[PDB]
Parts: structure tokens; C-alpha cells; sequence
């Protein structure tokens, strides 16, 4: 009787493991992402271009699966979940430029470098998006308030010579931005260590080719890993 | 006003003086007698494959023999410890888990995760599927435990510094216990189920009543997070684990800590504690990929449990104590003895 | 006789060296179960053939030389001619299926995953030792191989010398199965490699250059160099000794192959230099 | 906030009258335990490989 009973169990092990075989292949197709942002970011309408207490967006580029994720978290200074957040390929991080007055941009900043430096995120790269950029265009250009009351190290900036500024747009402009890019880039690069990167990007609500930079940056962190992985880079 | 809140800081004070007072000496100059209890070298029995992600939890059955464990894949897989084969293979909504339980008549199983939805599964189905029996909602944060008192009525942890109790057959929750300012990380139940205790977040362990649903007593030992706690054999006292690699050991009667367990050369956290059979030895792990066993009376340790790749996130020994569960994020299962 | 004593202590070392590497390397994948990966198929692949070599035609032919008499029967000597023609032809093979998967793991980064099964690793191992197989022992175990020259028929009658004579048909067949066909193929996929590894160079000095390729032309220059340097000229003379008699000298023969069998000697100082190798080496036997 | 604060003081007074026993009787009621059910425990024990299970 108990040799019959040896064959159920080795019975019921087959099919699951056959499942599990079959769930293996999917599970490892797929590609997964962490959307993270203050307050008045701008996810929300961020993720509607993508669409065309927890929340997940599921899509498909030139037949690959991304797969994001966005957890409200909200009034939550501490974060004890974020080191299940260990695994994925990339974090997303959505921050106003155009709120360096109303400070929120320095609080932007501390979160970021808090992020930086976890213990459990020590090779994970973050995507930065760098929202309403037309609201601080319109603020700069003929504005009352001024960088240098807010930011004292704005007034001994000068406008980077291997920038590339889009055509129409007036220096001013300009040097706001790279200085607000450069502001994060300082914190990214003080402690890279090599195994992990920040790729800024400028963008708007009405700009669609959002996908195709997160789908480029995706790939790029792919590869720099592989070829950190066999002693190339 | 404030001058009734002063009158509450005097009350304070009495508490101290009144815990003061009873500390006649310690259990280290009480027992200094007793011979140790030795090397103990455990070595694995068992390794249980076939999970893809890491691994958050797990429970050991009441038959000491089957043990459920939840992995961030999105299955609840159901082993055989002694034949080393599966027998459940559960799919999940959600994909993200952190606890898992097991019902004391072997009858159902429940989860919960990210989100704030404690699910119950239905084992024993007439067609034999597993499938979702109730749906459980109300909180406004991520659980963190969830044990079952009965085959009827459930507690919960969550991450909004409350904890709750349930029913099942309704879905309402019926008492709602409130007090805490950190995060809610573990909780434990006493053998006879009146009584469990609960490690906050604020460094803060408390003691509530099931029926009446209000705290009894409060210990404020640790410096840090609380991420584990459990009942000793007896029902009289308790030990919790914290992130300084410390490991305090407390006491209802008397109501304060008894002994210490750390060592000058581990600085890492601590995620999961357990007793044993006769309350002698107590298990607990680390941050450093492995385990560590210490000696309950004397503070000493007498043994380590190496072997994972990974870093240990769950303990557990079986009611008979014939063995001891170990999982890590290395998507492995151990078996020790 | 001193030299004769002195070649008996370099030989007595090179099969030692051949066997403690690969041994040590076969042992320390079988032990730890964190290096069972897709990759470490090939390595051990090349490992056990390497293995072979070294525990089986490496001491025969010491003997050999040192006797300058083979003191075996002709079917010994067939059989140790095309065990080293099998594991010579299939220790290379394996370094082209590892680049080649290098190739498609770095260019590919989507479709890693999807091209590269367990299952499709095995299968490929197969036809790696099947082909190699073909030339070695079909040709060698029937009577292919054999040249028809009178100096070549006394060796063959006699049962005290075991010399390679070979046409010109199977001389050149094998080298090109052997060592050519599996040079071209590394050459352009490494290429490739060093291409892309340049373009993400300058990549990451264009974003982030003011704030903060040495690492890849190194790895590449050992990888491919020591391959080269120590299987290319044998592969040139075994063609120029027949392609016209009386231009080389048994001696320089000898020396060149024996030259390419250190080759085997170097593997495991290349393909297992990660720190996991490492840790797993200082846990065992340390 | 001030009836949050009038509960915390009632939470404090209810708890403030409770009976406490010194440490010396706590201590041996885990001794006495420890040393009663010593003997009936695998881990602590080896005990022999013919009832062991697992092996
Ligand atoms: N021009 C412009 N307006 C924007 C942009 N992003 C947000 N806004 C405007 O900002 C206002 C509020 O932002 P919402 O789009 O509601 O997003 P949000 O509330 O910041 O989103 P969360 O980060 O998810 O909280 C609206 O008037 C939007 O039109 C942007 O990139 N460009
Ligand atoms: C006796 N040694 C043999 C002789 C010729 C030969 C070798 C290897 C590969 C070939 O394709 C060959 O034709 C050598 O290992």
C-alpha cells in the first residue's frame, strides 16, 4: 500500500514541476521597473502617454514586455517595503523643475540621495525625468523671482561648453537647466562606484517618446552590465 | 490641559520606581551554576527547490510534516518535508507577499502583501482546486503578519500602527487595537490564544488582550526597529529581535528584561527568532547568511548554522521539535537536526 | 644521457599542471551549487577534455621520446594517435561556442534569455563531440590516414615505431576542421565585442566625463593571444611538410606540437578568474 | 488633540496599578522549566538515528 502511495506523490510532483518549468520562461521574459516621485511630480499624467494601494502598467515594445509598477506610499518619510524593490532593471524618478520656489527641490534632492546610498539598492540605476519644462522656461523668462535668493551657489555657474541647447530657446533658460541637471549629477557621480548610472532626460506632459527613451536606457543598462560582468568595461 | 498631562509623566515615574524596586538580581548571578550545554553541530538533512524568486515566509504545519512558504514569483507552495515533493502550487493576484499561515486543522492558508488585501485559501475543495475562499479588507498599509487563532477568526499586523482582528464568515472587522506610532513588524500568539504581543516599529514591544482589546504593559528595551518576536515554551515571557544584533529577553511578571544576547563581533541585523521544545535554546537570523544558536540561560553561543548563499529571512520549528526550517532569499529550503 | 634526465623532470611537471587544473576546476563546479550556470557548461566541457588530454596522450608520448622506442603493439599506437587528434579537435571548438556565446549575450541583451536554454547548451556540447569524432576515429580506426610513400610502409609494418605519415588530403581536411574554420569566426565576434565595449566608453565620457579602453584590450589581447601564439605555427608547418618534402625537420615537428599541448595547461588561468572561482577555491582545499 | 492626550493619561493610570514580582522567583520559574523538560527535545539531545525521521 505504502509503494502505491509513492506513486501518487511522485505523480502530483511531475505536473507541478512541468508547471513550473513552463511559468520559468515567462517569468524571466519579462522586464520590471519602479516608479518613485514627490508629491506635484507629475506621474500621473506621465503614465498616461505610457496607457495609450498599488497600481501596475503592463506594455509591450517591439515585441519585449515591460511591466511598471507604482506604490502610493503616501506621508511615508520612512520606507521599510523599498527593499523588496531590489531586483528590478531600472527606477523611474519624476521631479518638478519648475518648483524650486514653491523647498521642495531640496527635499527632491535629499530623497534622491537617500535612494542613492540604501544598502539594498547598491546596483540599481535610476532614470531621471526631469518634468515641466516649459513652466520653467516661462517662470525664468521675465520672472520676479530669481535662482540666486533660493540656490546662493547659482551665482558662480557658468554655462557648460559641451552643452547642446535646443534651437529658439534663450541662454538664461539654458543655464537654469543644466545647473538644476548638474545639481543631481554632482549627487549621482559622488559615489557610483562603477556598478550603477543616473541617465537625465528633459520632458513634458504634451511629448510623446517617452517609451522609446525608457526602452533605450533599459537596453544600455543591459548591456554595461553584461560587459561589466566579463571584465570589458 | 497640559498639567493633566504632567500628572501622566508623574505616573510615569511611579512605573519606573515600582519596576525598580523588584530588581532583586539578575538571572546571570542566578544561574552560574549549571554546566553548559556544549558544541552543537547541526548539519542539513533537506533542501527543497523550486522557487524563482526569494523567499519572505514561511509556517510550519500543526502535523509536523507538511510546511507552506510564499515567494515574490507570486506562489504559495505547499511541500512534504519527509518525501521532499510538492503536493499545492497556488497562483497569486499579487505578486508581492510578505507573510503566509498556515490554519491549525491543516484546512486553509492565507496570505497578504503590498496590498492591503488578506486573502484565504480554501485547501480541501470538493473538485480538489485550491482556490480563494474570502477576500479580506479595511487597512490602509502593507501587512506584515497574520496568524490564525481558530479555523474561524484571524489577527492581523499592518503597516498603519494598528493591528485587527477578523471574522470570516462576515469579513468585518470586529476589534481594532490602536496605540502604536511605528510600523507593526511581527506578531505571536499564546498557546492558549488569549493573550499575544506585538513588535512595533518605534522600539516598542506591548502586550494586548484578545477579548477586551486594550494593552496590559509596554517594554521599551531596544534602541531600534523590532523585526521578529516570539513566545517562550512556558507563555510567561517572550524574546524579540532587533536590527543593533541584539536579542533581549523579557518577562510579563516581572516586566522588564532578564538577559542580553550580542557579541562584539557581529553589527548586523537581525530578522527572525525562535525557540525550541524546552525553551533552552534560542535560534535566530542574521544578516550575515547564516544562523546563529545561542543558550537561553547563560548568553553564550554553541553553535552556527552556515549554508546559504543568501541572506536568511524566516525560522521556524516544528511543534515536535524534531527539526528546524530555514529560508533565504537564495529561493532555497533547509532542513536542519 | 643528462639531457634525457633533465627532459624526464619539465615533462613529469606539464602532466602534473594538466591534471591539478582541471581536476580542481571540475571539482569546485560540481561542489558549490551557485556556479551551475548556462555559461559553465562550456567550461567544464573544455575542462574534461582537457582532462583527457592530459591524463591520457601526454605520458604516453613522454614515454615515448624519452625510450626513443614505442614499446607498444600497432593497435596501441592507433588508438593514441586518434585519442590526441579527438582531444586536440575538441579543445577548441568548445573556445569558439564560448565566444560565440559571449557574442550573443553583449550584442543581444533582449534576447539572451529566450536564444540560450539549459536544453540548448547540451544539445550543442553534442554535436561538438560527435563532429570532432569523426575525423578523429573514422579516418585513424579504418585505413584513410595512411600514406603510400616507401618510407611511410616500413614504419607501418614494424611494431617498434609509431610516426605520424599522413597525405595531403587528410593533412589539410582536419587542419582546416580543426584550427581554421574556428579562427575566423572568434576574430570577427570579438571585433565586435571590442566595438561595442568602445562605444559604451565613450558613451558614459559624453554624459558624465567632466565630473570623474585599458580593462577590455587587455582581457582580449590575453584571450586571443595566448590561443594564437600557442596552436598557430603548428598549424602552418603541418601543412608546409607536405605541401613540400625535405624543408622541415622531425625535431621542430615535435617541438610544435608538444608547444601546443601547453596550451591546455592555461585554460583554467583564463576562464576561471571571476571572484566567485576565487571564493570557491579559498572555501575548499585552503 | 487634547482628548487624544486625556486617553493617553487614562492609558497610563490603568496600567500603573498592577502587582509585580521580584526577578528572583521569574528567573526560577524558567529554570525550573528548562531543567523539567530538558529531556524531551531532539535538538538538545542527539538521540538515536532509528526513531529519527528525516536522516
Ligand atoms: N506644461 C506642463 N504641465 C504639466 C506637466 N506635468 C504636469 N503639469 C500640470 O501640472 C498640474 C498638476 O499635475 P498633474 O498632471 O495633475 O500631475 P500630479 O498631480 O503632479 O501627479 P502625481 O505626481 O502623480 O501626484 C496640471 O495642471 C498639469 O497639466 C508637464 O510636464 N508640462
Ligand atoms: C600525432 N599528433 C597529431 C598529428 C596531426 C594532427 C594533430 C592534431 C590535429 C590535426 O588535425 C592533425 O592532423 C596532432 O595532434
Amino acid at each position: 500500500d505504502q509503494r502505491n502511495e509513492e506513486k501518487a506523490q511522485r505523480e502530483a510532483n511531475k505536473k507541478i514541476e512541468k508547471q513550473l518549468q513552463k511559468d520559468k520562461q515567462v517569468y524571466r521574459a519579462t522586464h520590471r521597473l519602479l516608479l518613485l516621485g514627490a508629491g506635484e511630480s507629475g506621474k500621473s499624467t506621465i503614465v498616461k502617454q505610457m496607457r495609450i494601494g498599488i497600481f501596475e502598467t503592463k506594455f509591450q515594445v517591439d515585441k519585449v514586455n515591460f511591466h511598471m509598477f507604482d506604490v502610493g506610499g503616501q506621508r511615508d518619510e520612512r520606507r521599510k517595503w523599498i527593499q523588496c524593490f531590489n531586483d528590478v532593471t531600472a527606477i523611474i524618478f519624476v521631479v518638478a523643475s519648475s518648483s524650486y520656489n514653491m523647498n521642495r527641490l531640496q527635499e527632491a534632492l535629499n530623497l534622491f540621495k537617500s535612494i542613492w546610498n540604501n544598502r539594498w539598492l547598491r546596483t540599481i540605476s535610476v532614470i531621471l525625468f526631469l518634468n515641466k519644462q516649459d513652466l520653467l522656461a516661462e517662470k525664468v523668462l521675465a520672472g520676479k523671482s530669481k535662482i540666486e535668493d533660493y540656490f546662493p551657489e547659482f551665482a558662480r555657474y557658468t554655462t557648460p561648453e559641451d552643452a547642446t541647447p535646443e534651437p529658439g530657446e534663450d541662454p538664461r533658460v539654458t543655464r537654469a537647466k543644466y545647473f538644476i541637471r548638474d545639481e543631481f549629477l554632482r549627487i549621482s557621480t559622488a559615489s557610483g562606484d562603477g556598478r550603477h548610472y543616473c541617465y537625465p532626460h528633459f520632458t513634458c506632459a504634451v511629448d510623446t517618446e517617452n517609451i522609446r527613451r525608457v526602452f533605450n536606457d533599459c537596453r544600455d543598462i543591459i548591456q554595461r552590465m553584461h560587459l561589466r560582468q566579463y571584465e570589458l568595461l | 490641559l497640559d498639567q493633566l498631562r504632567q500628572e501622566a509623566e508623574q505616573l510615569k515615574n511611579q512605573i519606573r520606581d515600582a519596576r525598580k524596586a523588584c530588581a532583586d538580581a539578575t538571572l546571570s548571578q542566578i544561574t552560574n551554576n549549571i554546566d553548559p550545554v556544549g558544541r552543537i553541530q547541526m548539519r542539513t538533512r533537506r533542501t527543497l527547490r523550486g522557487h524563482l524568486a526569494k523567499i519572505y515566509a514561511m509556517h510550519w504545519g500543526t502535523d509536523s510534516r507538511l510546511l507552506v512558504s510564499a515567494s515574490q514569483d507570486g506562489k504559495l507552495i505547499i511541500w512534504d518535508s519527509y518525501t521532499t515533493n510538492k503536493v499545492h502550487a497556488i497562483p497569486l493576484r499579487s505578486s508581492w507577499v510578505m507573510t503566509c499561515a498556515y490554519a491549525p486543522s491543516g484546512n486553509y492558508v492565507a496570505c497578504g502583501g503590498l496590498d492591503n488585501i488578506c486573502s484565504i485559501y480554501n485547501l480541501k475543495t470538493r473538485e480538489g482546486n485550491v482556490r480563494v475562499s474570502r477576500e479580506l479588507a479595511g487597512h490602509t498599509g502593507y501587512l506584515s503578519c497574520c496568524r490564525f487563532l481558530d479555523d474561524n477568526q484571524i489577527v492581523t499586523s499592518s503597516g498603519d500602527t494598528t493591528c485587527a482582528l477578523w471574522d470570516i464568515e462576515t469579513g468585518q472587522q470586529t476589534t481594532t487595537f490602536t496605540g502604536h506610532t511605528g510600523d507593526v513588524m511581527s506578531l505571536s500568539l499564546a498557546p492558549d490564544t488569549r493573550l499575544f504581543v506585538s513588535g512595533a516599529c518605534d522600539a516598542s514591544a506591548k502586550l494586548w488582550d484578545v477579548r477586551e482589546g486594550m494593552c496590559r504593559q509596554t517594554f521599551t528595551g531596544h534602541e531600534s526597529d523590532i523585526n521578529a518576536i516570539c513566545f517562550f515554551p512556558n507563555g510567561n515571557a517572550f524574546a524579540t529581535g532587533s536590527d543593533d544584533a541584539t536579542c533581549r529577553l523579557f518577562d510579563l511578571r516581572a516586566d522588564q528584561e532578564l538577559m542580553t544576547y550580542s557579541h562584539d563581533n557581529i553589527i548586523c541585523g537581525i530578522t527572525s527568532v525562535s525557540f525550541s521544545k524546552s525553551g533552552r535554546l534560542l535560534l535566530a537570523g542574521y544578516d550575515d547568511f547564516n544562523c546563529n544558536v545561542w543558550d537561553a540561560l547563560k548568553a553564550d553561543r554553541a553553535g552556527v548554522l552556515a549554508g546559504h548563499d543568501n541572506r536568511v529571512s524566516c525560522l521556524g520549528v516544528t511543534d515536535d521539535g524534531m527539526a528546524v526550517a530555514t529560508g533565504s532569499w537564495d529561493s532555497f529550503l533547509k532542513i536542519w537536526n | 644521457e643528462v639531457w634525457v634526465v633533465g627532459m624526464g623532470i619539465v615533462m613529469s611537471l606539464i602532466v602534473l599542471a594538466i591534471v591539478f587544473g582541471n581536476v580542481l576546476v571540475i571539482t569546485a563546479i560540481a561542489k558549490f551549487e551557485r556556479l551551475q550556470t548556462v555559461t559553465n557548461y562550456f567550461i567544464t566541457s573544455l575542462a574534461c577534455a582537457d582532462l583527457v588530454m592530459g591524463l591520457a596522450v601526454v605520458p604516453f608520448g613522454a614515454a615515448h621520446i624519452l625510450t626513443k622506442t614505442w614499446t607498444f603493439g600497432n593497435f596501441w599506437c592507433e588508438f593514441w594517435t586518434s585519442i590526441d587528434v579527438l582531444c586536440v579537435t575538441a579543445s577548441i571548438e568548445t573556445l569558439c561556442v564560448i565566444a560565440v556565446d559571449r557574442y550573443f549575450a553583449i550584442t543581444s541583451p533582449f534576447k539572451y534569455q529566450s536564444l540560450l536554454t539549459k536544453n540548448k547548451a547540451r544539445v550543442i556540447i553534442l554535436m561538438v563531440w560527435i563532429v570532432s569524432g569523426l575525423t578523429s576515429f573514422l579516418p585513424i580506426q579504418m585505413h584513410w590516414y595512411r600514406a603510400t610513400h616507401q618510407e611511410a610502409i616500413n614504419c607501418y609494418a614494424e611494431e617498434t615505431c609509431c610516426d605520424f605519415f599522413t597525405n595531403q588530403a587528410y593533412a589539410i581536411a582536419s587542419s582546416i576542421v580543426s584550427f581554421y574554420v574556428p579562427l575566423v569566426i572568434m576574430v570577427f565576434v570579438y571585433s565586435r565585442v571590442f566595438q561595442e565595449a568602445k562605444r559604451q566608453l565613450q558613451k558614459i565620457d559624453k554624459s558624465e566625463g567632466r565630473f570623474h579602453e585599458h580593462k577590455a584590450l587587455k582581457t582580449l589581447g590575453i584571450i586571443m593571444g595566448t590561443f594564437t601564439l600557442c596552436w598557430l605555427p603548428f598549424f602552418i608547418v603541418n601543412i608546409v611538410h607536405v605541401i613540400q618534402d625535405n624543408l622541415i625537420r622531425k625535431e621542430v615537428y615535435i617541438l610544435l606540437n608538444w608547444i601546443g599541448y601547453v596550451n591546455s595547461g592555461f585554460n583554467p588561468l583564463i576562464y576561471c578568474r571571476s571572484p566567485d572561482f576565487r571564493i570557491a577555491f579559498q572555501e575548499l582545499l585552503c | 488633540s487634547i482628548a487624544q492626550a486625556r486617553k493617553l493619561v487614562e492609558q497610563l493610570k490603568m496600567e500603573a496599578n498592577i502587582d509585580r514580582i521580584k526577578v528572583s522567583k521569574a528567573a526560577a520559574d524558567l529554570m525550573a522549566y528548562c531543567e523539567a523538560h530538558a529531556k524531551e527535545d531532539p535538538l538538545l539531545t542527539p538521540v538515536p538515528a532509528s526513531e529519527n525521521p528525516f536522516r
